[PDB]
RNA sequence: GCUUGACUGCGAGCGUGACGGCGCGAGCAGGUGCGAAAGCAGGUCAUAGUGAUCCGGUGGUUCUGAAUGGAAGGGCCAUC
RNA sequence: UGAGCCUUGAUGGAAGUGUGGACGCCAGUCUGCAUGGCUUUAAUGUUUGAUGUUCUAACGUUGACCCGUAAUCCGGGUUGCGGACAGUGUCUGGUGGGUAGUUUGACUGGGGCGGUCU
RNA sequence: GUUUAUUAAAAACACAGCACUGUGCAAACACGAAAGUGGACGUAUACGGUGUGACGCCUGCCCGGUGCCGGAAGGUUAAUU
RNA sequence: UUUUGUAUAAUGGGUCAGCGACUUAUAUUCUGUAGCAAGGUUAACCGAAUAGGGGAGCCGAAGGGAAACCGAGUCUUAACUGGGCGUUAAGUUGCAGGGUAUAGACCCGAAACCCGGUGAUCUAGCCAUGGGCAGGUUGAAGGUUGGGUAACACUAACUGGAGGACCGAACCGACUAAUGUUGAAAAAUUAGCGGAUGACUUGUGGCUGGGGGUGAAAGGCCAAUCAAACCGGGAGAUAGCU
RNA sequence: UAAGGUGAUAUGAACCGUUAUAACCGGCGAUUUCCGAAUGGGGAAACCCAGUGUGUUUCGACACACUAUCAUUAACUGAAUCCAUAGGUUAAUGAGGCGAACCGGGGGAACUGAAACAUCUAAGUACCCCGAGGAAAAGAAAUCAACCGAGAUUCCCCCAG
């Protein structure tokens, strides 16, 4: 639902089988929290994968300079 | 797989590893409160200043301490008689003081902790050799002589 | 006894089917076998022993191949 | 405890008496240690896959305490217990009338049973 | 005692009792995409599910089939590399 | 009307009046007719708008072969023969009509499926808070006392007052028969009947929603509707049937 | 603008007007109870109850006026914990609800057809949810072409059933 840093997902899709299922699929990603900011100290964001790995090449700061600004 | 400890802690690295390090291990422990690391351009170069400024010594510091053998060699003969007497021996004690202190007979001063002579000097009056040993990197040469009075 | 006509490419003209299709077939071309030779042989005395299409598999061919040369893939022929 | 590189070994400081592991076509040699004057393969370094140990630091806590607060919620903090487990997301083998969508032929002296569909 | 309001009141449902089975509490199980709630402000003398249906005397043989419970050495076997 | 066949006692219509069913769009092909002719014709658009302009493009004058390719020929085959298909058939664009195609496609009609809302003022459960039960009967446990036991048990009376206890109005329910059956009544009336301090009965308000609820279980109940409620929508569902 | 005129079902009464502020029409205003986003709190909608300020006050009162919630910023206050934050107060802006269709987007059937039915169809249609405009959306090539070149998106006719 979140993965805040990055968008998210929760888009639907149909999970076909052998030929076809007109069913539906959805909810993905995950969560976690408690991220230590070099500054004061951690607010627990509920990012997920692709969100967690993002806080790496990036920052922790710029990775937050948005969930604030905008 | 890329960090910079600097503050080694049982890790296969000291002063910060510049080559493949552990990963995910620092995301929550090492980096937080422990030894921050980000071996990413920015932080990297910034460490060089913390080290390259330590090596400038071999170039600069060595120089501010190597002129020793050069600053003191042409020295005028050290004329510090060590109370030569006793039917052919001496009275003065030749050990550490007269060796080094033989320089401020005009002004300049040194440190008695730089002498280079394994055996104590036989209490003679001859050409007392004094191999000034300021630093391992640079050695110098001094002399000492005793006179009669 | 000798052999491989259970041949390859076509086919006058017919029979029989709503149709898909099925059957008969002299004669022609290339090469065969058997016979001294005329000649006979395009599987079994004849009539049952069978499965359309699609999707594909295998071999053959410069038919095609999305800028061009190839290639994949498609066609065509043979067959599962 | 496996395996990759490959690091040090056995095939392809000067005599004698001895101890150990090696295998046999077997009658034997191999090989460390005192006194005496490249591959077949083993160990250490390792890289990496396995089980199993313990730790805290992600993660859980429907334990306690402190604030927000004269809240049983929630959040922060301290502390305890659990701990790379649990649990979640993606993928994947089970199971799955719990639910869902359907199929379940015709001929026939009614239909059904039987029989037959070329 | 209950039931087909409006053709069936019964021998049917329920019942107390019995038995099997599950559940160590954030219980099993149920409602719910989740949070949360019920179970229960209970905690195995408790709660659930199944069958039998006071009480009396009892409740025999079969584990081949299916299901369930335990084992899991060996065979077969997914994603993955 | 439907049938082999109907005066048929097979179907439909009490009667009258008004309404009531082969349409429409574009595409394709024939026929008639008109224009032009190996040529016919424009589309959108422009526009001094039904003109005129615009020939993008569509069709035909060439066909054969799977195609490259060849071409009144061409495929077939090694074949130069034969055989298949072609070759001195005028087409094309409107207009009106016959048919077809895509559409609701002559008209009327299902039982149903799916989507979103409205419903627990009936009823089924449950929650909270209040109310009701004339009278008469039986008479358990406990106790007091006498007896009696070393002490109890045991017993006798008296007191006591239990119970999904008894009889029976209210109240609740519905076993039987008659009547009603275009009723007084879309389930009742009359005479009997069962329970009636209990798993009782009732007022008020609240909570469970449709594949969902509730259910001492009958597929019962969820507003005279229930093997999946009502309302609106997909919707002119589909109807080889009448 | 003007001789009439006081809306309609019915006059009638009592009247206003004829010159130029009587009507009547058009523009800008003033007023505009209660409910309704409803916003001071509650509420079975048009009702009930309060706090804090006010004027006239025969100086109890009447009514009036403000006081919802979020977001941005401002300043002031401010926990566990020095700090700092969390939180709190105030104030100025702003939002909130309606709305026919077209439009972007999130979620998404089934009847139906296939002369059965699962692939497939119906159709990304119905519907439900969010958002914005006067249009929205798209848009100046990591486009296409074929060795020639064209030159953002959009809409129309062709290519072609
Ligand atoms: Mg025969
Ligand atoms: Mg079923
Ligand atoms: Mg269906
Ligand atoms: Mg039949
Ligand atoms: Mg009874
Ligand atoms: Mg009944
Ligand atoms: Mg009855
Ligand atoms: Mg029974
Ligand atoms: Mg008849
Ligand atoms: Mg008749
Ligand atoms: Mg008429
Ligand atoms: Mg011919
Ligand atoms: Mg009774
Ligand atoms: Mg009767
Ligand atoms: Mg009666
Ligand atoms: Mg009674
Ligand atoms: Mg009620
Ligand atoms: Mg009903
Ligand atoms: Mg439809
Ligand atoms: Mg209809
Ligand atoms: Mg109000
Ligand atoms: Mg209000
Ligand atoms: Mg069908």
């Amino acid at each position: 639902m979140k993965k805040d840093i990055h968008p998210k997902y929760e888009e639907i899709t149909a999970s076909c089988s052998c030929g076809n299922v007109m069913k539906i699929r959805s909810t993905v990603g995950h969560d976690l929290n408690l991220d230590v900011c070099s500054k004061c100290h951690p607010f627990f964001t509920g990012k997920q994968r692709d969100v967690a790995t993002g806080g790496r090449v990036d920052r922790f700061n710029k990775r937050f300079n948005i969930p604030g600004s905008k | 797989m890329q960090v910079i400890l600097l503050d080694k802690v049982a890790n296969l690295g000291s002063l910060g590893d510049q080559v493949n390090v552990k990963a995910g291990y620092a995301r929550n422990f090492l980096v937080p409160q422990g030894k921050a690391v980000p071996a990413t351009k920015k932080n990297i170069e910034f460490f060089e200043a913390r080290r390259a400024e330590l090596e400038a010594k071999l170039a600069e510091v060595l120089a501010a301490a190597n002129a020793r053998a050069e600053k003191i060699n042409a020295l005028e003969t050290v004329t510090i008689a060590s109370k030569a007497g006793d039917e052919g021996k001496l009275f003065g004690s030749i050990g550490t003081r007269d060796i080094a202190d033989a320089v401020t007979a005009a002004g300049v001063e040194v440190a008695k902790s730089e002498v280079r002579l394994p055996n104590g000097v036989l209490r003679t009056t001859g050409e007392h050799e004094v191999s000034f040993q300021v630093h391992s990197e640079v050695f110098a040469k001094v002399i000492v002589n005793v006179v009669a009075e």
